[PDB]
RNA sequence: CGAUGUCGGCUCAUCACAUCCUGGGGCUGAAGUAGGUCCCAAGGGUAUGGCUGUUCGCCAUUUAAAGUGGUACGCGAGCUGGGUUUAGAACGUCGUGAGACAGUUCGGUCCCUAUCUGCCGUGGGCGCUGGAGAACUGAGGGGGGCUGCUCCUAGUACGAGAGGACCGGAGUGGACGCAUCACUGGUGUUCGGGUUGUCAUGCCAAUGGCACUGCCCGGUAGCUAAAUGCGGAAGAGAUAAGUGCUGAAAGCAUCUAAGCACGAAACUUGCCCCGAGAUGAGUUCUCCCUGACCCUUUAAGGGUCCUGAAGGAACGUUGAAGACGACGACGUUGAUAGGCCGGGUGUGUAAGCGCAGCGAUGCGUUGAGCUAACCGGUACUAAUGAACCGUGAGGCUUAACCU
RNA sequence: AAUUCCUUGUCGGGUAAGUUCCGACCUGCACGAAUGGCGUAAUGAUGGCCAGGCUGUCUCCACCCGAGACUCAGUGAAAU
RNA sequence: ACACAGGUGGUCAGGUAGAGAAUACCAAGGCGCUUGAGAGAACUCGGGUGAAGGAACUAGGCAAAAUGGUGCCGUAACUUC
RNA sequence: AGGACCGAACCGACUAAUGUCGAAAAAUUAGCGGAUGACUUGUGGCUGGGGGUGAAAGGCCAAUCAAACCGGGAGAUAGCU
């Protein structure tokens, strides 16, 4: 339940070697209006593969 | 799928009597002694049907010579020859399976006839 | 599918009409008995002018099953009440003179023909 | 900042 | 005995001329093809590469439709090896039906089982459940003790508890083949085979003959 | 340990389920767009489609088979006039799924779902 | 003694052989059957209940046997608190008394979110050195190895008779383990129907909400066993106890000293699974890259431009795959998911209308209506063109074959 | 026996099997008449036993519905 | 000690069913309880159902399961009647 | 009529589970006993530390009781750690 000697720097350090955030490096450029939105999702616009989906 | 439907109809036996639960059927099984390949009879109030293809079953529950017997029948297995139903109940459910608590008069139904 | 304390219907005219199964013979750590195997029994209930009484210690052969036997086309044979005839201790040679109720085609099994006989129906 | 309930004592013995 | 490659198109039953039921399980056995057969010379042993089915040529690599390009055969799904027992001796290009099953009576099916994913000790190991009253707490379907006091000291290697269950290579052995038919390239075999519905399925004669 | 089954829990019980999907799909019908988490709108496509599909032959019976769904004359109004011929044509897909990001409140998945339509 | 939780029970077991059974043999006051004793052999198995808190023990009924021990008299950061061993009370006894008695009886808080070692699973990174996609060999490791009953041999051998074989073969069972819903069932609060009380849809009707899914009746697919299939092997090598052939020392004799043949569920294989991080990093097939410039402490160096191919990754639709990762299928050159059509399945004769009946209600329409996860089809919707990573022929030495 | 160490004293009943229970036998270590003795209708969240019904207690668990556990976003301890 | 599943005296208490202030649904009126969204693993808690057996479980029928209302019939031993 | 019966408010806590760094420094859930009386409760008082009070447990006396709490003898003493 409790520990008997307190874990170092390394032991915290190499437990948080997996938790690195990952990047996304994948942004696409609309078709027409040419804005960067992710995969599969409309951008801030309202545009979705060049067509103004939201027209809001 | 289709690869299993054409091994099952070419199994299932075209004569089939349409019946329905509540009906008193008399079915004929093929019962064999060793030498003698016999036909008894057993007569009895159907009370579960389930019709899955060559899969088909019924259950008769009869009344012997004391406490009743329930017998359930593959439709399509080659042991049994007849199904030729006597009666047709009247009821207005799938599975009859209160017919078991029911003995004597109250286990009785009333005949369809429409 | 018979266990131990499991309560048995008598289908012959032996005394007994209400019995207590107490032991599943025929192997180690057996569970359940068939529709054709032997277990030891004990009496509970008996009739008066019976040839036993309550509290005898004898086996016995099970006949009728609520769960029922299986045959090999797929099918089953379901009864409403778990129903055995009993048998000598020495001999397996059944104790009444006639029997009550059907009995199955799975007892047929060259030492059992004296039941199958008087059985009334299968 | 306070104690702590103590861990539930066991049934004494005797000779 | 080399075997084939087949699939799992679920289960049915026969009923017999004597009316007994015998469970089968439809293996559909498509045309087996040779696509490699490999030699003592460059492999060390003797042994055929298959494959069965079919795919869509736009999902198959460069490496494995150049595989298949010297071999004079169609791209198949995935790619199978069978060991020659010192007697037959196929060509590469050579197409095996189901027809070579016509002769024996018992083969073995191989399988992936399916995944149970996490279990317990209760469900993966058959371990006895414990109380489930009489004061009981938290330790239903618990495994309880898992070793013994300090003289050990540790939990010993093997040890059955809780884990992934399933998907698993599971071989069944000596399942009696009910019917060979061959033009619907189909093989029922009595019993029940590991895996789901349309998993690849590995068939060879039995070896426990 | 689900095997071929289907249909999402969301996390809670079919009496609450059940209720919403008769609240969101008179959401979705009245308005025809409504924005809500990526999950909900997937389940939504398995409940509003069957109504339109139920809409596209008016009958005396189909009215209240359509009225026991959504429990509101509205919408069963709203359907079998303008959304039943409107759909007279298409068969089944009467709906689209769009995703537009996540929630600024717990980052929940949103998706637009909307009605094939719209181009008055 | 600045804490090592004590008995018994449940679950989980591990090891030794001084072996309970199965297996292989020697002697027998071993006729056979059944035994008595001893040697080898731990591969597997090695009870259910009444009483008692009991371990133990008595009894009933089984089984081939219901083995003995060690593991903090195994196991409470796995469970119980019945016994023992707190605080109350009571009985017998002791003491004038407070109180006490391995004398008895009633009742009496069992805490902890796992840091590390261990074990079960499942991933990321790097390495194996040009990179990548597959198929494998196989070191090594793990799993499993139980047996009853009946028949033939044969009522033969043996035996006065009663009885009654060895060897070998076949069938059928119990327990265990593996796999799967083809059959029988269970569940199936996502399907249908019955029905009670109340509220609402302006009211009848028809519905919906709540009351454990309100209570029930069944029940699709999946899961599941009580259900259904399979397995323990046969064989080979080396052997233990044991049986031997030939044969000297020791002219004989002798299983041994030389040599040679048998001989067990014990050992290695043979059956199944994992497995090249086996850093000893393996083998085979296939695919892709064959452009120029400077600096230089001119070294398997660094930097610039142009190209970054195979393939992978990411994203989305998703799965009888899955905690998350991971694995598998598809992404329009589409059947991956959702929707739709037809069917199947399940529940049961829907609503409305008409007729009969004072009415409840019954009949026709109607085996209708509704159908979930099922089957076969169908791009109707969502799986976007693209971007990202991954490069430009792959080090040194030696040997053998061509220049 | 709330009392009895020997003791699971002996017999009978109950159970196939009962160190518990019930009725007796007195061989009462160490019952006994207001620290009351023997019974007693009714009463008791009192102690022990038995019988019927009932059932996942159990053979032997299986499925399903919810709340956590698991993942993601925000805040964010503790014993040691 | 908390924006704490605890405690806190008195008054009104309507509709339907119901003997009832129980209970179920509602009126008036007030709230959805100050972390949400996914997945539907082992395991923990509250539940629902179940083949056949029915206490064989366990120290012990612990826990669960089961009975359950009105009217009428009828109801034993014993007793202080 | 009843220290009568069943059973709500109210009072209390017999069983089991959860909870045991809890929602809570003894509570919640599902069952329970009394529930016209030796009942319960509000308000205001009286009885106090070798003392009060006790249908009696050596229980309660402000979450502390085989002698409450606070201050003072007092930096009591400690052959012990």
């Amino acid at each position: 339940a409790v520990q008997q000697n307190k874990p170092t720097r390394s032991k915290r350090g190499m437990r948080r070697s997996h938790d690195a955030l990952t990047a996304v490096t994948s942004l696409s450029v609309d078709k027409t209006s040419g804005e960067k939105h992710l995969r599969h999702h409309i951008t801030a616009d309202g545009y979705y593969r060049g067509r103004k989906v939201i027209a809001k | 799928s289709n690869i299993i439907k054409q091994l099952e109809q070419e199994q299932m036996k075209q004569d089939v009597p349409s019946f329905r639960p509540g009906d008193t059927v008399e079915v004929k099984v093929w019962v064999v002694e060793g030498s003698k390949k016999r036909l008894q009879a057993f007569e009895g109030v159907v009370i579960a049907i389930r019709n899955r293809g060559l899969h088909s079953a019924f259950t008769v529950r009869k009344i012997s010579n004391g406490e009743g017997v329930e017998r359930v029948f593959q439709t399509h297995s080659p042991v049994v020859d007849s199904i030729s139903v006597k009666r047709r109940g009247a009821v207005r459910k799938a599975k009859l399976y209160y017919l078991r608590e029911r003995t004597g008069k109250a286990a009785r139904i009333k005949e369809r006839l429409n | 599918m018979i266990q131990e304390q499991t309560m048995l219907n008598v289908a012959d005219n032996s005394g007994a009409r209400r019995v207590m199964c107490i032991k599943v013979l025929g192997g180690s750590h057996r569970r359940y008995a068939g529709v054709g195997d032997i277990i030891k029994i004990t009496i509970k209930e008996a009739i008066p002018r019976g040839k036993v009484k309550k509290g005898d210690v004898l086996k016995a052969v099970v006949v009728r099953t609520k769960k029922g036997v299986r045959r090999p086309d797929g099918s089953v044979i379901r009864f409403d009440g778990n129903a055995c005839v009993l048998l000598n201790n020495n001999s397996e040679q059944p104790i009444g003179t006639r029997i009550f109720g059907p009995v199955t085609r799975e007892l047929r099994s060259e030492k059992f023909m004296k039941i199958i006989s008087l059985a009334p129906e299968v | 900042p306070r104690p702590r309930p103590r861990p539930r004592p066991r049934p004494r013995p005797r000779p | 005995m080399i075997g084939l490659v087949g699939k799992k198109v679920g289960m049915t039953r026969i009923f017999t001329e004597d009316g007994v039921s015998i469970p089968v399980t439809v293996i559909e056995v498509e045309a087996n093809r040779v696509t490699q057969v490999k030699d003592l010379a460059n492999d060390g042993y003797r042994a055929i590469q298959v494959t069965t089915g079919a795919k869509k040529a736009n999902r198959v690599t460069k490496p494995e439709a150049g595989h298949f390009a010297k071999a004079g055969v169609e791209a198949g799904r995935g790619l199978w090896e069978f060991r020659l027992a010192e007697g037959e001796e196929f060509t590469v290009g050579q197409s095996i039906s189901v027809e070579l099953f016509a002769d024996v009576k018992k083969v073995d099916v191989t399988g992936t089982s399916k995944g149970k994913g996490f279990a317990g000790t209760v469900k993966r190991w058959n371990f006895r459940t414990q109380d489930a009253t009489h004061g009981n707490s938290l330790s239903h379907r618990v495994p309880g003790s898992i070793g013994q006091n300090q003289t050990p000291g540790k939990v010993f290697k093997g040890k059955k508890m809780a884990g992934q269950m399933g998907n698993e290579r599971v071989t069944v052995q000596s399942l009696d083949v009910v019917r060979v038919d061959a033009e619907r390239n189909l093989l029922l075999v009595k019993g029940a085979v590991p895996g789901a519905t349309g998993s690849d399925l590995i068939v060879k004669p039995a070896v426990k003959a | 340990m689900r095997h071929r089954k289907s249909g999402r829990q969301l996390n809670r019980n079919s009496s609450h389920r059940q209720a919403m999907f008769r609240n969101m799909a008179g959401s979705l019908v009245r308005h025809e767009i409504i924005k809500t988490t990526l999950p909900k709108a997937k389940e939504l496509r398995r409940v509003v489609e069957p109504l339109i599909t139920l809409a596209k032959t008016d009958s005396v019976a189909n009215r209240r088979l359509a009225f026991a769904r959504t429990r509101d004359n509205e919408i069963v109004a709203k359907l079998f006039n303008e959304l039943g011929p409107r759909f007279a044509s298409r068969a089944g897909g009467y709906t689209r799924i769009l995703k537009c990001g996540f929630r600024a409140g717990d980052n929940a998945p949103m998706a637009y779902i909307e009605l094939v339509d719209r181009s008055e």
